[PDB]
């Protein structure tokens, strides 16, 4: 009831090799009309699709990094989304967001929950056990430190052709939020100073005059072939 | 290459070959060709049918011709062929109004022969969705769904289904906000039955027909995008176009049988 | 009175007059009548067609018959005529499922003859609007408009138009909230072209046909109201039914030609 | 923009026989899809339809008390509603509300503005120069003083058959608000203790357990024939 809301439950600490079930409570929309996904954020702040399920719940997709270990399920009568995670690895340590797309919104992640943390437990950091047999997104720069009132541009290069890119903005303490839909269509409330452009393997996000409010990590995302992938993010800074 | 469509001096009378109206089958032009050799008081008025052709053979055109009208009217043709000073005019399948004409000046001998063409206007409805809320418009749509009536963050479809052995219709939409993708030059693929992506593709590749006429218009913050289809298509084709105004979104799904 | 419809022992074989199946024209019953005179092991199984009649002549029924089923199935008929111990059964035009039957016990001689009727099930879509959002339902509607997708304080129509020389269809709706008026026994008149009121009227008076079968169902907080129409109507009739859930409202407009 | 809003302007003091124009600014809806009305409230608190216009603005209705003096007009492009009032009489002294109906909501006045006051200027009070050649609504009682937790009922009798009644609630300082739609369908947010019933010439509003919150004037309204009329109101009291 009310406006769109996604609440993730479960998560905590599991030994390597262990099992854990995560749940998502959807309210404020016709749940059965949306495609649901589990998308995690590594400690390196990389965004990765973990699992996706269609509207009726008959078709699922799992990237090769989780295929055979994780299982996505939905109960349209209870408005719930579940993920059974087996044989947990150190790579699985991430904040797990529950998020939605609609075929009719060009599969744009317009609502994301706050996330549920999983800590599976030598050191690491970087990459993300992904990058193989998929369209990879290369964002540049990693850190954009600009002065107020300046025109800035960040790029998103794709390993091979993508027919569109979606942009998301994330500020510390909150989940990613829709920013630019289908390459150039700004999300609701996004200031006119923002623009998005591109085709093929080269896309970009530009800001005509940068302000304190724009300081955030901007991620590009593609879905031209399975799996759906995101870039690493461009951290906008105004020190 | 299985290039198989209509041909009007296009590149792959004949002179890598041009074609006057790898397997490359050439279809004989599906419409009538009206040839002028260069009427009352040095001017010629001609009524053209939807898709009918008009070819002028004249080697003297001191400035851009059939690109402007000889009255308070702009009769825009999507194909004005300029080759070996043999201008070609293709009559459109959509026009804003009946009160419309186009002019060309041919310097033949020492006299200015000026051609003026008019449309055999036929009130045409557009098979598509009107997402706008203004009752004042020069366009008529088969379906309507005022996007202002949809809730914020909701997504609703408006479906259009065409089922004729041979087609001769206009497919389009009216959107008071952002159109996604750049419809109808590029359309959004239909939804998969499996968990597979849907891409932005060119409409030409989806329907697989040549010279698919595309039309556009604007009335305030309301954008009208249309396209014309004449003949039978090789297979049942479906595609989508999204309209979005602030937090409200609605999508037009189109299915064309054959 | 220009009473002109079908007659099944109704009040204005014959005995102010009853009519077995001021100008009062009597139409000969448009369906087949199946008479039983009182099969395998004291029971009779019979498949009935939509609208087909079944009359039993038996003067001994110790309790209410054809009001209950002889298995896990309730085959409800809207017209079970009880007169001069000559019970009459009218087969419905809608049923929840195929697995349905009804039983009657006739005490003939010193043996219990029990009749069991089953439907010749035919998958029937309802010409109408589904305003609910559940994909799980035993009913199929021609049109859908999930009311949860409409904005608060907005009013959107869902139109249904019927155009056949002779009709044999089910018209109805599924509403997850309040139905206005008490559809389909009473419907809301169509909108005037002038600034005139639109009233709540009985559907019988609007369509002007006799024995208009009315059906209903419920699946959670979802209410299904339906009605059956068989034959040609005297004139092109239109009417409305409103569905409303909290601040959201949508209305079904229905136009039936002839 | 935003939610439904109706702002009435003009009004003040006019000599008897004078002229005055009133305006209504509509925002937050597709104005051209609604029937618009000017409905006034006499000092006796009687509600009277003054004028009504259809969606396209081609059909108008005026009761005999204003026919030939007042003129209703709409500008769908400007989202405005106008009323030119000529030959003003003492009877015309009232708060003029701008309000809307939709054919699809059974012509229920779901939104009313705050009103614009007109004071045209021997004494009077009562009746309202109406009651002739129309369905009249007789509400009883005029004042219902009940004790908390009691079941109460107020009646609405009609001079001749009406196929439905709409109920509206008005608390001092604010305009009437939708309460019961089409005889028995409660308006949004209306507590379950309220119920509406009736047919023909007899209708009623009942409250299963009366509370401090229910204290208000409840009006019934019919539109089975022109003109549309309201009853005088039942003032609910808990002293
Ligand atoms: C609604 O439309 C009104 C009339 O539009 C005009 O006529 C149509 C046929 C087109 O030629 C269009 O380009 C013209 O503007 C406008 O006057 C009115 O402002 C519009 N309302 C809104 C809110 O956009
Ligand atoms: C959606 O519907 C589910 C299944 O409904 C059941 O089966 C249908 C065919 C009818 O027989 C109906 O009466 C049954 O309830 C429900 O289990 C589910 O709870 C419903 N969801 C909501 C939110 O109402």
């Amino acid at each position: 009831t009310g406006d769109v809301k996604l609440v993730e439950s479960g998560g905590g600490l599991v030994k390597l090799g262990g099992s854990l079930k995560l749940s998502c409570a959807a309210s404020g929309f016709t749940f059965s009309s949306y495609y649901m996904s589990w998308v995690r954020q590594t400690p390196e702040k990389r965004l990765e699709l973990v699992a996706a399920i269609n509207n009726n719940g008959g078709s699922t997709y799992y990237p090769d990094t989780v295929k055979g270990r994780f299982t996505i399920s939905r109960d349209n009568a209870k408005n719930t989304l579940n993920l059974q995670m087996n044989s947990l690895k150190s790579e699985d340590t991430a904040l797990y967001y529950c998020t939605r797309q609609h075929y009719g919104n060009l599969y744009f992640f317009d609502y994301w929950g706050q996330g549920t943390t999983l800590t599976v437990s030598s050191s690491s950091g970087g990459g993300g056990s992904g990058g193989g047999g998929q369209i990879v997104l290369s964002q540049s720069p990693a850190i954009l430190s600009a002065s107020p009132g300046e025109k800035v541009t960040m790029t998103c290069r794709a390993s091979s052709s993508v027919t569109y890119i979606h942009w998301y903005q994330q500020k510390p303490g909150s989940s990613p939020k829709p920013w630019i839909q289908a390459t150039s269509s700004l999300a609701s409330g996004v200031p006119a100073r923002f623009s998005g452009s591109g085709s093929g393997t080269s896309y970009s996000l530009s800001i005509s005059r940068v302000e304190a409010e724009d300081a955030a990590t901007y991620y590009c995302q593609q879905w031209s072939s399975n799996p759906l992938t995101f870039g690493a993010g461009t951290k906008l800074e105004l020190k | 290459c299985t290039i198989h469509s209509y041909f009007i001096y296009d590149k792959i009378e004949y002179e890598t070959i041009t074609i006057s109206p790898v397997h490359v089958r050439v279809l004989k032009y599906p419409h009538n060709i009206l040839f002028t050799n260069l009427f009352v008081s040095n001017v010629l008025e001609v009524e053209l049918n939807d898709g009918e052709l008009f070819v002028l053979a004249c080697e003297l055109i001191n400035k851009k011709c059939f690109q402007e009208g000889k009255e308070k009217a702009l009769y825009k043709s999507n194909k004005i062929i300029y080759h070996k000073n043999l201008t070609i005019f293709k009559a459109p399948f959509y026009v804003t109004s009946k009160d419309v004409n186009t002019e060309c000046t041919c310097k033949f001998k020492n006299n200015n022969y000026k051609i003026v063409l008019k449309p055999k206007y036929e009130k045409k409805v557009i098979h598509g969705c009107n997402f706008s809320s203004n009752v004042s418009s020069k366009h008529t749509f088969t379906d309507s769904l005022d996007i202002s009536l949809v809730d914020d963050s909701a997504h609703i479809s408006c479906n259009v289904h065409l089922s004729e052995p041979k087609y001769n219709h206009l497919v389009g939409l009216n959107c008071p906000g952002d159109i996604i993708p750049d419809c109808f030059f590029q359309v959004y693929q239909p939804e998969s039955e499996e968990l597979e992506p849907s891409n932005i593709v060119y409409l030409d590749s989806q329907i697989n027909i040549g010279d698919i006429e595309y039309y556009e218009d604007a009335e305030g913050d309301d954008k009208i995008k249309l396209f014309g289809i004449v003949g039978s298509i090789p297979k049942t084709t479906s595609f989508t176009c999204i309209c979005k105004k602030d937090k409200k979104s609605a999508y037009m799904t189109v299915t064309i049988d054959s």
